[PDB]
DNA sequence: CGGGGGACAGCGCGTACGTGCGTTTAAGCGGTGCTAGAGCTGTCTACGACCAATTGAGCGGCCTCGGCACCGGGATTCTC
DNA sequence: GAGAATCCCGGTGCCGAGGCCGCTCAATTGGTCGTAGACAGCTCTAGCACCGCTTAAACGCACGTACGCGCTGTCCCCCGC
């Protein structure tokens, strides 16, 4: 079962729905791969800091509060 | 635990008792309350340190809120604060 | 509109020359006709014909052009052909009429149409078709329809009983309502004791052993209380999906004259059932008894909860483990005059489940609470469990075949201790050791028990293992036989069971394979097929019809498919496989009762001969600990008895 | 709008890159969904503004790159 | 009763 | 009477007065400051809640919900521009 | 003020995107079952805070010297 | 090809940078006291994995058109002096 979900999980129809929510009329077929990349970068940025928060708690588990801390400062800057 | 939902309920009943509130919205209000509190307090602290002051007073917060807050909301809130502290101090 | 053809007969040659047994979007299966591409022309849904054209092309390619296709694969293709075509012919036979109406035709004449449901088929297909064919094809069905229109077994014919409950006591006579066979003393005493319990007013549990007649007993009891206790108001029978046909078949043999239904399928199906089958003059409900599965309760929770139910019956009632189950919630949002819970073993695991059951029977009436609980030995808990035992005993029925019918031959049961392969040893170590590089070579440590358990059954549950194994063999990849060897060598249990299977193959013995793990049952399916074996698989993924007919064929005595392979969670429950003498378990679950249920799937009223049972146990691995914990759970059962 | 199972599997994959062993509260996954949706929708509104400024009905990847540079960088 | 000081645009949210 | 009721305020002056110490914001805090803070907190929440109540009422709902908050917050440019980086969970666009 | 280039508009053509249809696939929900770590509590010891004394470095002011900038001339390089 | 702009070279001025000295304050050293943190253990629950079942969503293909792109011509403005 050869495909890997991390790219594929975010998929043309869902992207279309996001664009429609964003009021987009029409889209080039190229767009999706840009957005996946951008999404990875965005996600990558936040989760790294959540990891480091979890490290400072020395806990194995990551809470929504750690997410809130990383997302708070990172979201305001971005 | 250390939460304002009861105070939210008070002012909710005081402002729109015909409206309920979702626990989600209530939590958002709690998050909102905490956010504005830490924003004003952190500013007033850093202003006091800038003024070399070990104490925070009505003036510091009255200044900080005028810094943070949009112009109408500021002078309205400022008047509300001055009225309130006047009642408090006159009592 | 176009509907997809029954059959085909005589690429551009394929398009021009051939002819196909069409069906149409608004016409029942008996409206099938032979039609041709130009005769139909362009019509809505012609892509179905394109699909069938592609299918017919690949059929020609597989049946006629591919030189590798072996004679037994051609025989399997002929089986697929004839079996599907016979099932289309079954769709061409009605099963039920729902109502009758006369309607005007475009000629200004009128015709009497019967709303006809069809065999193996449901109320999505069912439609009004002129009685002119119904009356000749299934006058038995016309008679039954005229009965089901008129039974007066309906909610409006019965009162609110609870204010009064007359006594009952045990009886020794065959139920006169029953056409389907011959109760013995034990089934009859089932009927008797349930009637007595009802006559105390109560809700009860049936836990005479698995496969011992409950279904026939419960239908006989529901018939008795309908006739004897005038329980004309709806009864709801909740049933595990796979057994819903057998329950129907029970009625259709044991009390075929009753007006009862099974409730399933898409929203359209369920809507057409509700409006046509349930509703009179939409309300009052045409049926006396509705079969449902658990999830179809949730599909119409409040709707069916609007009925004043007179009786709840529950197969595999350990499906109700705890009060917080969505099922348990829904069933207690429902209100009913009586409840009856059926399971050949009354508790899987723990006193709290039995407490929830007895609360469901008689809420709060039993002082069963954690404050006295199952310390492995304690005078106080052992006293209180005997006190609970004597308290409950009027409210439970339980027997073994050892009691019931010594004619039924016993089970051999044995554990098969087996050694790890080198591959097994490597991977198991690589779970004991924490080797992220080994994970990267084929990736999570977040449940070590599950990882090592599934490895311990088979390393091929890590997909890179097959590559690295067959490449270190080098020849393994190269041929079917080298693949077969490189596979089967990789677990000691697989080697042992392959030897045993070869012995049974020479014996002609019929055998059931069970496992917890669907991927393992896939690997074993592939092993069987490359070994050229004739078998069926069953698991929770196969839909109702194919699984049903698979069971039917395997129970057919001419079934050359001598092996059945089963999941535990789906296949281990409810079903009888009387064609199988032997059962094997790759891995016990945490719960022993599930294993007893799997055994019961062989072990039944219908078993002709002494059964043999084997458990494949890896040496020096956790399943021994699982087995000891399961045995402790069985000690709880032995304590409550 | 976006599908929790794929999304959280992606999330766990990336976390697995940093830590290599994690646990997550479902509330954390929810929060990440909300954040990502909001961020993406905002970026779409920007890139649409770019596309209409270029007098196209279709957005183009160039518009994404430009929007991300101007706002984000 | 917790009266609002600002005079602001009326909104329909329906 | 309690400091809040002395001010007429509906918030825990004692908590925030404590919190002003607990957050290290200053080693000293002057008695009016927590009172003045509580007054503006009450005012601020009242303004948003009034708009959100209209939003629920306009949507024919008694329940104030994140949607109704979000609709209110984004409709006032001042609140919106004040809250331009606040994101509302389950608050649609 | 004059001249040239860019901007704008309109037209044609081809491809890509959108829509419909059917079939396949995985998500969504519920249940199974267990273990890990989460969180809490209690106890003890180390570490920092506080106070006092002493010493050395850093800060402030002054002086001297060198580096950088500006101006002028000639040659090189680009542009029309 | 010719002219205008740019760069390089040399001299001089002007100030700032760097160094020195002395004084004062901070930093260091030592001792005392307490509390916060660390460590250990226990109990609870939530998190993880997999199956069962339904159904909706997603995918793939074909058909059609609309939009985007490029080309051409005219006109205005802005740039340069
Ligand atoms: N009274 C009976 N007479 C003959 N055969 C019976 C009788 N009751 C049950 N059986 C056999 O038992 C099989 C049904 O098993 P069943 O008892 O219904 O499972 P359970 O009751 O455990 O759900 C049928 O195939 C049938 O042949
Ligand atoms: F339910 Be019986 F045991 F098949
Ligand atoms: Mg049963």
């Amino acid at each position: 079962k050869v495909l890997r979900d991390n790219i594929q999980g975010i998929t043309k129809p869902a992207i279309r729905r996001l664009a429609r929510r964003g009021g987009v009329k029409r889209i080039s077929g190229l767009i999706y791969e840009e957005t996946r990349g951008v999404l990875k970068v965005f996600l990558e940025n936040v989760i790294r800091d959540a990891v480091t928060y979890t490290e400072h708690a020395k806990r194995k588990t990551v809470t929504a509060m750690d997410v809130v801390y990383a997302l708070k400062r990172q979201g305001r800057t971005l | 635990k250390e939460s304002y939902a009861i105070y939210v309920y008070k002012v909710l009943k005081q402002v729109h008792p015909d409206t309920g509130i979702s626990s989600k919205a209530m939590s958002i209000m709690n998050s909102f309350v905490n956010d504005v509190f830490e924003r004003i307090a952190g500013e007033a602290s850093r202003l006091a340190h800038y003024n070399k002051r070990s104490t925070i007073t009505s003036r510091e917060i009255q200044t900080a809120v005028r810094l943070l807050l949009p112009g109408e909301l500021a002078k309205h809130a400022v008047s509300e604060g001055t009225k309130a502290v006047t009642k408090y101090t006159s009592a | 509109g176009i509907d997809i053809v029954i059959n085909h007969r005589l690429l551009n040659n394929c398009k021009e020359n051939y002819e196909f047994l069409i069906k149409w979007t608004d016409e029942s299966h008996l409206h099938n006709t032979w039609e041709t591409y130009e005769s139909i022309g362009q019509v809505r849904g012609l892509k179905r014909l394109d699909n069938y054209c592609k299918q017919f092309i690949i059929e020609d390619q597989q049946v006629r052009l591919d030189p590798y296709v072996t004679a037994e694969d051609i025989e399997i293709m002929d089986m697929e052909r004839e079996r599907r075509l016979d099932e289309f012919e079954e769709f061409h036979v009605p099963e039920r009429i729902i109502d009758s109406q006369r309607a005007s035709l475009e000629d200004g004449t009128s015709q009497l149409q019967y709303l006809v449901k069809w065999r193996r088929l449901n109320y999505d297909e069912a439609t009004w078709e002129n009685a002119t064919d119904i009356v000749k094809l299934a006058p038995e069905q016309v008679k039954h329809f005229q009965n089901r229109e008129n039974s007066k077994i309906l909610p409006q014919y019965s009162s609110n009983y609870t204010s009064q409950r007359p006594r009952f006591e045990k009886l020794s006579v065959q139920p006169p309502f029953i056409k389907g066979g011959e109760l013995r003393d034990f089934q009859l005493t089932g009927i008797n004791w349930m009637a007595f319990l009802w006559s105390k007013g109560d809700n009860g549990i049936l836990a005479d052993e698995m496969g011992l007649g409950k279904t026939v007993q419960t239908v006989a009891f529901i018939s008795w209380l309908i006739f004897a206790r005038r329980q004309n108001g709806p009864h709801i029978i909740v049933v595990p999906l796979s057994t819903m046909p057998a329950w129907l078949d029970t009625f259709e043999k044991w009390a075929p004259d009753l007006n009862c239904i099974c409730y399933m399928g898409n929203q359209k199906s369920r809507d057409t059932i509700r409006e046509y089958e349930f509703y009179t003059n939409p309300k009052t409900m045409k049926f006396n008894v509705l079969l449902t599965t658990y999830e179809y309760i949730l599909k119409d929770r409040a709707e069916l909860g609007s009925i004043k139910w007179q009786f709840m019956a529950v197969d595999e009632a350990h499906r109700l483990k705890n009060a917080e189950s969505s099922l348990y919630e829904s069933l207690n949002s429902f209100k009913v005059a009586n409840r009856m819970l059926i399971t050949g073993t009354p508790l899987q695991n723990n006193i709290k489940e039995l407490a929830a059951l007895v609360n469901f029977l008689m809420p709060g009436r039993f002082t069963i609470d954690q404050e006295i609980d199952f310390e492995n030995q304690d005078e106080e808990q052992e006293e209180y469990i005997h006190d609970l035992h004597r308290r409950i005993q009027p409210f439970i029925l339980r027997r073994l075949k050892k009691d019931v019918e010594k004619s039924l031959p016993s089970k051999t049961e044995r554990i098969l201790r087996v050694e790890l392969s080198d591959v097994q040893t490597e991977y198991y170590k690589n779970i004991l050791t924490k080797n992220y590089s080994a994970l990267t070579a084929g990736f999570s440590l977040l449940n070590i028990m599950n990882e090592l358990k599934k490895a311990s059954n088979h390393p091929y549950l890590f997909d890179n293992a097959e590559e690295r194994v067959l490449q270190k063999f080098g020849d393994g990849k190269m041929t079917r036989e080298n693949v077969l060897r490189g596979l089967i060598m990789s677990s000691g249990k697989m080697v042992l069971l392959d030897q045993l299977l070869t012995r049974l193959k020479k014996d002609g013995h019929r055998v059931l394979i069970f496992s917890q793990m669907v991927r393992m049952l896939d690997i074993l399916g592939d092993y069987l097929s490359i070994k050229g074996i004739n078998f069926q698989r069953l698991d929770g993924t196969v839909p109702s019809a194919q699984r049903r007919i698979s069971i039917d064929h395997f129970n057919s005595p001419d079934s050359n498919d001598f092996v059945f392979l089963l999941s535990t969670r789906a296949g281990g429950l409810g079903i009888n496989l009387m064609t199988a003498d032997t059962v094997v378990i790759f891995d016990s679950d945490w719960n022993p009762q599930a294993d007893l249920q799997a055994m019961a799937r062989a072990h039944r009223i219908g078993q002709k001969n002494h059964v043999m049972v084997y458990r494949l146990v890896s040496k020096d691995t956790v399943e021994e600990e699982v087995l000891e914990r399961a045995r402790k759970k069985m000690i709880l059962e032995y304590a409550i008895i | 709008l976006i599908r929790k199972l794929p999304f959280q599997r992606l999330v766990r994959e990336i976390a697995q890159d940093f830590k290599t062993d994690l646990r997550f509260q479902s509330s954390a996954v929810m929060a990440l969904q909300e954040a990502s949706e909001a961020y993406l929708v905002a970026l779409f509104e920007d890139t649409n503004l770019c596309a209409i400024h270029a007098k196209r009905v279709t957005i183009m990847p160039k518009d994404i790159q430009l929007a991300r540079r101007i706002r984000g960088e | 009763t917790r009266f609002s000081n600002r005079q602001n645009k009326t909104v329909n949210y329906n | 009477k309690t400091r809040s009721s002395r001010a007429g305020l509906q918030f825990p002056v004692g908590r925030v007065h404590r919190l002003l110490r607990k957050g290290n914001y200053a080693e000293r805090v002057g008695a009016g400051a927590p009172v003045y803070l509580a007054a503006v907190l009450e005012y601020l929440t009242a303004e948003i809640l009034e708009l959100a109540g209209n939003a629920a009422r306009d949507n024919k709902k008694t329940r104030i919900i994140p949607r109704h908050l979000q609709l209110a917050v984004r409709n006032d440019e001042e609140l919106n521009k004040l809250l331009g980086r606040v994101t509302i969970a389950q608050g649609g666009v």
